[PDB]
């Protein structure tokens, strides 16, 4: 579903930020 | 706790495992907006789902799950802000793990909630050829039967298929070994079902006294059937 690829852009994303810790 | 499921696993584990904590922190707003941009989206297509949808339980549970990455993003969203005025705040430096927190929750209730509609679908599935394999002991001509056949038959294809595909999804093992059993315990139980009222019927159709036999051994088969796909039900569950 669209629900997966969605969650999966806010998992990245969210990665993304702590990976600048 | 483990993520079941490989595809909630794949999209979750990366960023649990990174939610596992000084001095300076840089400047988090071009990041933090792109996490903003995503869960608009993703409240976008939470929406969505839930006014196209005909499960009742995903229609309650899964915008309390929207909101709470919501305003875990807003926690983010501020704790950035704050980190740019004062890199070494201890204030700002909770929002953004509260914050983190907040997300890796949202997400993963909205997919455990999102799950259990796909799990109902399946169940009602098997309730089917539930249903279905009650309706066996009213077979008494043999034309009958090749009606009842025919639509068994194809049915309980399709729960097979769709177990198989369901079995291969779950990370948790003893629990894609229940189903894979259970499954071929009933596929195995089909033939001997069909020869079971095949003899029910020719020896109504002949009055040959070895009838109660007969209906009993159809009985322990739909009996052993059901006791099974009731296990089905309850493993797809966990």
């Amino acid at each position: 579903x669209x629900i997966y690829x969605x969650a999966k852009x806010v998992x990245x994303x969210l990665s993304k930020v702590l990976x600048x810790i | 706790p483990v993520f079941h499921t490989r595809t909630i696993e794949s999209i979750l584990e990366p960023v649990a495992q990174q939610i596992s904590h000084g001095k300076a922190i840089p400047d988090l707003t071009a990041p933090v907006s792109a996490v903003q941009a995503a869960v608009s989206n993703l409240v976008r297509v939470g929406k969505e789902t839930v006014q196209t949808t005909e499960d009742q339980i995903l229609k309650r549970d899964m915008p309390p799950a929207f909101i709470k990455v919501e305003n875990a993003c807003t926690k983010l969203v501020r704790a950035a802000q704050m980190l740019q005025a004062d890199p070494y705040s201890v204030p700002a430096r909770d929002y953004l793990i509260d914050g983190s927190r907040g997300i890796l929750s949202g997400t993963s209730d909205l997919l455990l909630t999102f799950d259990e509609a796909e799990v109902r679908k399946i169940i009602r599935v098997c309730k089917g050829i539930l249903e279905y394999l009650t309706v066996a002991e009213v077979v008494e001509t043999m034309e009958d039967l090749v009606t009842y056949t025919k639509n068994l038959g194809p049915g309980m294809t399709k729960m097979a298929k769709m177990i198989d595909e369901r079995q291969q999804e779950l990370t948790h093992q003893e629990h894609r070994v229940m189903l894979v059993n259970s499954m071929n315990t009933v596929k195995e139980l089909l033939p001997v079902l069909i020869s079971a009222m095949k003899i029910f019927v020719t020896t109504k159709n002949t009055k040959s006294q070895g009838i109660e036999e007969a209906l009993k051994n159809r009985n322990f088969t739909v009996e052993k059937m059901s006791a099974e796909i009731n296990e089905i039900i309850r493993v797809l569950q966990l």
